[PDB]
């Protein structure tokens, strides 16, 4: 976590 | 008093939340459909929402002007605890007196209190949430202090796990004194009596229906066949 969804949404 | 640098915030946040938020609520067909008559009939459906909804929040909270400045990590904590909080926000805008529920378009997506019920949560819990959309609807915000205040609610200095609060607390005073400016400028009386200390106040009630959540998203989650029917961002962003 490392969260790679939430990164990725963010840019 | 109504500085240029923050009509320009105003319209940046009023475009961020055009562009996140369809009142026509075409995207609700995609979701897994709702079941109304056994056990957590509508917990896939509202799963479904949810996470769309957070998705939605993502790019909103994208376009606060300071936000980009943040540390990734930064803006993952912001996100993280405040997805449920702007999700409970934005739904005012379809939440109706007039019965108690969400319209969001047709009987098939208009939600009661049974409804959330059949999504793992008991009728008890579900109560003060309703209370919050029936105070926060009566302030009658203007769409501009709706959006503010999901801003701020964003950028919120003391979440647990914020590095440089210092700068969060920066952006969220920039968007504060935005917000205190416009009331006074352009809200009107009687809507206006300490609109903003009504608005802050929201904000608190909030932090309480977000440590309720997270005690019951523990609960329902904790069972592996249902968080078997979340989806994998619920599951990130609310915790696995
Ligand atoms: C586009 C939108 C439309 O206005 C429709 C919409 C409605 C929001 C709703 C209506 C259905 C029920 C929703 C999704 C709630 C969900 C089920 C919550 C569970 C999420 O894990 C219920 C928590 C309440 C207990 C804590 C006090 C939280 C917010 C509730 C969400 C919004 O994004």
């Amino acid at each position: 976590k490392n969260h790679p969804m939430l990164m990725n949404l963010l840019k | 008093k109504l500085s240029e640098e923050q009509q320009h915030i105003i319209a940046i946040l009023l475009d961020a939340h055009h562009k996140t938020y369809d009142p026509t609520y075409a995207d609700f067909r995609d979701f897994r459909p709702p079941v109304r008559m056994s056990p957590l009939s509508m917990l896939p459906h509202l799963a479904d929402l949810v996470s769309y909804s957070i998705q939605k929040v993502i790019g909103f909270a994208k376009m606060i002007p300071g936000f980009r400045d943040l540390t990734s990590d930064d803006q993952i904590v912001l996100l993280k605890s405040s997805a449920i909080e702007v999700i409970m926000l934005r739904s005012n805008q379809s939440f109706t007196m007039d019965d108690m529920s969400w319209d969001c378009g047709s009987q098939d997506y208009k939600y009661d209190v049974t409804d959330v019920s059949k999504a793992g949560h008991t009728l008890e819990l579900i109560e003060p949430l309703i209370k919050f959309q029936v105070g926060l609807k009566k302030l009658n915000l203007h769409e501009e202090e709706h959006v503010l205040l999901m801003a701020i609610c964003i950028v919120s200095p003391d979440r647990p796990g914020v590095q440089d609060a210092k700068l969060v607390e920066a952006i969220q005073d920039r968007l504060s004194n935005t917000l205190q400016t416009y009331i006074r400028c352009r809200h009107p009386p009687p809507g206006s009596h300490q609109l903003y200390a009504k608005m802050i106040q929201k904000l608190a009630d909030l932090r309480s229906l977000n440590e309720e959540h997270s005690k019951q998203y523990r609960s329902l989650s904790f069972q592996p066949e249902n968080s078997m029917k979340l989806t994998p961002l619920v599951l990130e962003v609310f915790g696995n």
